[PDB]
């Protein structure tokens, strides 16, 4: 899955 | 493989 | 795995 | 069967 | 055989 | 056997 | 990615 | 997120 | 993480 | 960024 | 913001 | 930040 | 900036 | 503001 | 600031 935000 | 970068904060 | 943060 | 997710 | 990679993260 | 890892 | 600059004060 | 006002 | 002050 | 000077006194 | 009256 | 005194 | 001189007396 | 009279 | 005295 997508990262977290940064 | 991993997942892509997440999104800006 | 998650991928990297933003 | 696929490997797990990443 | 194995099977083939798993799906993106 | 199950696969890779994604 | 970090955000960008913030509002002027 | 943008940052904190200056 | 949030952006750098304004 | 700071914000512009303020009025005249 | 505006800085303060002089 | 605030900016300076006028 | 400071405001301009006063009235004269 | 404008200074004291004289 | 106020200004200068008249």
């Amino acid at each position: 899955p997508p990262g977290p935000p940064g | 493989p991993p997942g892509p970068p997440g999104p800006p904060g």
